[PDB]
């Protein structure tokens, strides 16, 4: 219900304008900061905030004397509202005598990240924000549907844009998005990107802030919607993102038994059906 | 602003008292020989904040007095072997949560030991 | 040519809108000391604020 602060300024630029600096941060989207804590702070004998303001979500700080090393003055919030929503906040710091020498930093939540996650790639710059999908082992737990766990998913609720059937071989990080490199078999399916077909090699990303993960060695089934990113080599690139069907596909050693034979048969029929025949109903 | 602390068989408990002047977000820290010193737990100034080492997770506590301005610190279930020198420190600028040694003003300490 | 006072400066809230500050005789006279200056040479300058 409260969290702590910590604000840390400092000056490497003395050649330049010097002087005092005005430190306005604001807090969360709900949080407020506590009175007795900057009063604390202002109320000392060699004090290092010469005055401040606390409103809501905004705090002004008056630094006197802004060093060259690190000088971090830490206080207390408390929490009014929940947080509706994932987000980053902003700090700036003006220049007393030339409020147009400023300096914003975007800082975020306590385990976030300070920026917004985005799949960027030469030109493109799409958006990879919102959920992340799960592991869905339909085949592995007990379950039936009449066409309706695959084909249903495939053709009626979502629209599936992309479709293949892949092996993971080497698993990789890039910045924020964990990257799957991936090869594919068949293709099941394509609207865009026309130049895959078989022992072609494809990049999966996955956003690193949750639990998916491939396993290497191990062959996939993956389905979603087509992307807007290309690879280094020119090639799309697609992000697992939710609202995908992410499968691995058995291998038939723990299938032989009697009771798992008539769910991969389902599963046969429904990839067999998928490939050969566009998407009915 | 001068720092006063004061305040046994493995497995019993224990409870030291810091008392200092000035009310502020006063943390400990634990020193054994022949090794830097390392913190136990550390508590913000009002007292609905407190953080403690991976090694007594949940199991040492810190609490404040509003009246005289101390520091409680209490430690049942005593592990054998945490015998060291325990002090208390703090800083003027409230950093909670400096894991690293860069508090001023620093106390004296008592030592407490522990038998098997 | 503008030379401001390395001090003096004010930071107050304002209440209905308006603040009122002022500058001492004796804090302005002390800054002007500081400047290598006297009250005399105020003959075309004026106070910018
Ligand atoms: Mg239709």
């Amino acid at each position: 219900s409260r969290v702590h602060y910590t604000v840390c300024i400092w000056r490497n630029g003395k050649v330049g304008l010097s002087g005092m600096a005005i430190a306005d941060v604001t807090l969360l989207s709900g949080f407020h900061a506590l009175r007795a804590d900057l009063e604390k702070l202002t109320s000392l004998s060699d004090r290092y905030v010469s005055h401040f303001e606390t409103e809501g979500p905004h705090v002004l700080l008056y630094f006197d004397s802004v060093p060259t090393s690190r000088e971090c003055v830490g206080f207390e919030a408390v929490q009014e509202v929940p947080v509706g929503l994932v987000q980053p906040a902003s700090a700036t710091l003006y220049d007393y005598y030339n409020p147009e020498r400023r300096c914003s930093v975007f800082y975020g939540a306590p385990s976030k990240s300070r920026l917004l996650a985005t799949l960027c790639s030469a030109e493109v710059c799409q958006c990879a924000e919102g959920k992340c999908p799960r592991q869905r082992r339909a085949l592995e737990r007990g379950l039936q549907d009449e066409d309706g766990y695959r084909m249903k998913f495939a053709c009626y609720y979502p629209r599936v844009e992309y479709g293949f059937q892949v092996k993971v071989l080497r698993e990789d990080s890039r910045a924020a998005f964990r990257l799957f490199e991936t090869k594919i078999t068949q293709v099941l399916h394509f609207t865009k990107d026309v130049k895959a077909a078989a022992n072609q090699m494809r990049n999966f990303l996955v956003r690193a802030s949750c639990r998916l993960r491939l396993e290497p060695g191990k062959e996939y089934l993956i389905m979603g919607l087509d992307g807007a990113t290309y690879d280094l080599e020119g090639h799309p690139q697609y992000l697992l993102d939710s609202n995908s069907w992410i499968e691995e596909m058995p291998s038939e050693r723990l299938c032989r038994s009697t009771r798992q034979r008539a769910a991969c048969a389902q599963l046969n029929d429904f990839l067999q059906e998928y490939g050969t025949q566009g998407c009915q109903v | 602003v001068q720092l006063v602390e004061s305040g046994v068989q493995a497995g019993g408990s224990l409870r030291l008292s810091c008392v200092a002047s000035e009310r502020t977000y006063m943390a400990w820290f634990r020193q054994a020989p022949g090794k830097e010193r390392e913190f136990v737990a550390a508590i913000t100034s009002s007292g609905m904040m407190t953080e403690y080492a991976p090694s007594v997770k949940g199991r040492f506590t810190i609490s404040r007095d509003n009246a005289k301005n101390t520091v409680y610190l209490q430690m049942n279930s005593l592990k054998p072997e945490d015998t060291a020198v325990y002090y208390c420190a703090a800083d003027l600028r409230q950093r909670f949560g400096e894991r690293v040694t860069e508090y001023d003003y620093w106390g004296q300490g008592t030592q407490v030991t522990v038998s098997s | 040519k503008k030379t401001f006072f390395r001090g003096l400066e004010s930071q107050t809230k304002l209440v209905n809108g308006q603040s009122h500050i002022s500058l001492s005789k004796a804090e302005f006279q002390d800054a002007l000391e500081k400047l290598n200056m006297g009250i005399t040479d105020l003959q075309g300058l004026r106070l910018y604020v």
